[PDB]
């Protein structure tokens, strides 16, 4: 993997600093590297693809070296140079897009291709260059065992769940009180309504408690927590539990009371911030404990009591809501973010060659299935494509 | 290895051996080449000399 | 351009590397670039500004060399290197907003400064360095006709536009069928609306569909896509098509029936999505059909019978929807995004100095009428103008 | 700080250059580098910790310089070396955290901890290297006195504020005027409200102002504004200014019209915006004026003129709401955004260690707290405390 990384480093620079008219003090050191690398290349044959429409291509090498003659590049250099980087760059992409439509179960981290094996071998060490990127470095980490960490702008965590609970229920579900909550991305919005409006609740509060579980430790989490839940906020009918029927959502929005926001890391309260609403920080968690109260306003103007009697025919149900949303984190795994595009590359390249279902990822790269079952090996092979997918996007624009 | 005469000039920045460590291909000859050219003594002071 | 980007990289990193202490061996290349600038620019005159009213600013070069010999840079030789950057820093600047203000309707890409136009000879084609940023690595991809790539955080594709369409509608406005969107950046929520519930509509659905082209193809984007659409969900009074009149929205929603979500390039569906919410991948696309359904509820409770009537009087309009906002996404020419400045920077400057509205791009640099009538002329003219700003930003703050 | 920035970076560079494998002409210039670091922390005595929870730690340096004898680096070189830079790195942290966690209210902006204030001597000068990350370039730019800035994604400046203000009222909260809004991260959103719709207003309008002054000046600022406010146009029951009772709310929207948006430096407008939605530019400002107004339609179907009755029992109130969001900016001073994480880096080490509440930030980093009271010597606290944040973020993962 980093020989493959190195490939695509060298290219990447050699595109960039071999260019006509630059002083050849400004890529002699990165000519020294190129040349290595041609010479560690050329007499070895590859071959690339064979799975699902993905062509099967042979790749020959046998690179003259880049000249080092010249005080300042002019075309022929450039033309000679960009003719074989043209090529390098093939079948570099032909190598990444084999080892990113192709998963193991069992040694997922290792590389899967035939291009890639071959890479593996010590002859080509010699192509090493330096290992700046975050992905690749993170690779060398995991692979030293060290600590490894992904910076992720709203890190895509939550797998989407758009459901309810009801605490209390009748078949005409016309007194209702439980949750309703969607969690999708980075975005947690929970509401507790209760239809009675805690007229006869003890103390005139009702509880309302979500745990929203990750599959994977967050850390230094800039979270925004927001008052209230937006998409909670306006009539609904929604389908009873197991679909027989439906009820009716009717919702008056209050204040939500003693809100409690618990980061737990392993079921130890790692923060804790009780009515503080804007901007936090988690700094280690794996678990999420939004607690919040519906109190049935002690007083009340003539349109409120109107609004909230003490007889069953409940026409507004007062809810209270939770907004949760991550705006940045780090992972010691690896993760699908708005700003990144390595899902989205790797999809669309087994979406394009028309990749059979594998072993180990679930059809279609449906992110909310693979981080539902965010197993140990689909986190190797996750993080294995993703690295390839990072060294391909490189090169390939 | 059959390579063309080094044409190198007086006065010029880079020794001999050091331009021929990055124009030999050779992996023996190179390393004992880079050897010559980074091999230096080392300053240490030992019993305050 | 590509000599305009190196002498800023030149002057970055001089300002970067060129610190009191130092190694010397890590600032000799960064030197010999240094001097090798100095050598071409010096015995050149230039001329910027004149247009609005950026003043007119003439530069002349004279300086030397930098050969002082040390082991570890010192005072004296940071001031020298200052003195002698902070100059083309000024040059710089000035050329770089002299070409962000100017336009053309036949020749976009070419320079239009006439120091840009200068510095495209070839006399000053030995300063190159190396083009490593990723809008001059896109410009020289395209100049050497190669596919490019710009990949944006939320990208500005959709121009601003909130509308409705009635399928049926009556004077008195008391029972509609339709749509009602918004198209903003990179989001679409779209909402259809029934006010009988379809309690005639064959089987009880109604079918609404909402297809929203895309002035350029988008490629490997990540897209979250929810059932419901939180802007339509609340009362509304909406003038009429013709604006004589208002009428009354009420919508009380219900989840979306039958989605489907496609993703085609050139009327072939690329990608498609069928009752599936979180997050998708388009690898390829420039429209998006959008196909949802209102199904009345078989079963009701008595709250939603007493909702839905079959008479007239509709007092609730049932009503479901769907947003869908691309997250990152990479497309073949230039947008405006929510995580860069460049279109920021363009439009400051224009209106800073009051550049009289030219040929090519709307008033006031409009993003909605630019990505509107996106045509090639102002694509050409907005990608040129963009790397400017870039090459700016790397030595303005 | 230039020195501890500068072993920062001569470690991230070993860490990420000297690879097995690699030839040594990629690793020359960064040999020489990390030797000359070596040479000059050689035997140094420096102490760390002692503050709250953060252990005291000692800290010699007697290491040897790394070999140059190798044409391509192995296995064993790179276990020497990581010996070495093990300890270096660690080190660094430990400067970096015990920078993070000390605060001064005079000088802040000077060095806190021991281990920084003897890095500052003339004798480490020498180990300075490159300084080009953006943190590290604002710190030289603002010790030479010179242009900052700092590009944000959602810049964090708008202290949380959900409120409402009443310019008509009475005991029975149920004819009421005024305007509620929610000042939150990165997006304001307000609405005006009018229980009588302007039945008994002036020309059947009501005009409605909101006032946000940013505590620091912003430019080139890509900003989002959209016709309603979704936060406010469900129905919800509030306390009163006063808390005594609770008042009833049950929005009906309406189209904002003359929507005027003023970004305004110094009181002057430099940008206005008349009518005009979606992505628009603020170059230059300190404070956003927005003016809305209310307008009574004055031509209404029966469905929308039964909402508004001219008599007192106002039962839908309407309202007309604008939404703003600023999704990039650049700053002179430090400011917390969605993408950077060095806000959660300081609050989080601060946490950890349980540092005592010190007294120039408020109580566990409370960014809200902060951005209210954002005074000069806790901007110059917060900077400092955020370039160490950011030096120690590319060595710790
Ligand atoms: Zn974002």
């Amino acid at each position: 993997m980093d020989v493959l990384y190195s490939l695509s480093k060298t290219l990447k620079d050699a595109r960039d600093k071999i260019v006509e008219g630059t002083l050849y003090s400004n890529v002699s050191d990165l000519i020294q590297q190129f040349n290595q690398m041609i010479i560690t290349m050329n007499g070895n044959e590859f071959q690339t693809g064979g799975i699902g429409n993905l062509p099967i291509r042979n790749w020959n090498f046998n690179f003259g070296l880049l000249g080092t003659t010249l005080l300042n590049l002019d075309a022929n250099y450039v033309e000679t140079a960009r003719n074989t980087i043209d090529y390098f760059v093939d079948f570099v992409d032909n190598v990444c897009m084999d080892e990113m439509v192709r998963e193991s179960q069992r040694n997922g981290i290792a590389p899967q291709s035939d291009s890639l094996r071959k890479l593996s071998a010590i002859k080509f060490k010699r192509i090493n260059f330096d290992n700046s990127s975050e992905y690749i470095e993170n690779w060398n980490l995991q692979n030293r065992r060290q600590r490894t960490g992904f910076t992720f702008h709203k890190p895509n965590i939550f797998p989407y769940s758009a459901s309810f609970t009801l605490n209390r229920s009748q078949p005409a579900h016309d007194n209702l009180m439980g949750t309703m909550w969607l969690n999708a991305g980075s975005e947690i919005q929970v509401a507790g309504f209760d239809y009675s409006c805690a007229i006869n609740a003890p103390a005139n509060i009702q509880q309302f408690e979500h745990i929203v579980p990750l599959r994977r430790v967050l850390t230094t989490a800039t979270i925004t927590l927001l008052p209230d839940a937006e998409r909670f906020s306006f009539p609904r009918v929604i389908n009873s539990a197991d679909g027989a029927t439906t009820w009716f959502f009717n919702p008056v929005i209050l204040r939500p009371n003693n809100v409690e926001v618990e980061f737990l890391l392993n079921g130890q309260i790692i923060n804790t911030y009780q009515a503080r609403f804007g901007t936090i920080v988690a700094r280690n968690f794996d678990t999420i404990r939004l607690s919040f109260q519906l109190m049935r306003p002690p007083n009340m103007t003539p349109a409120v009591a109107v609004l909230f009697p003490n007889a069953q025919p409940f026409e507004h149900h007062a809810t209270v809501g939770l907004t949760l949303r991550i705006e940045s984190a780090v992972c010691e795994s690896v993760l699908a973010d708005a700003s990144e595009t390595l899902l989205a590359n790797v999809t669309s390249v087994r979406q394009e060659y028309a990749i059979p279902v594998g072993p180990v990822f679930p059809p279609g790269m449906n992110w909310t299935d693979l981080i539902t079952n965010y197993s140990p090996s689909r986190e190797d092979n996750l993080q294995r494509v993703f690295t390839v997918a990072s060294i391909r996007s490189m090169l390939i624009k | 290895f059959g390579m063309q005469r080094m044409h190198y000039r007086n006065g010029d920045p880079q020794t001999p051996f050091q331009i021929a460590e990055q124009q030999i291909q050779n992996f023996q000859v190179a390393n004992w080449l880079h050897f010559v050219n980074n091999n230096y003594f080392r300053q240490v002071v030992i019993d305050g000399v």
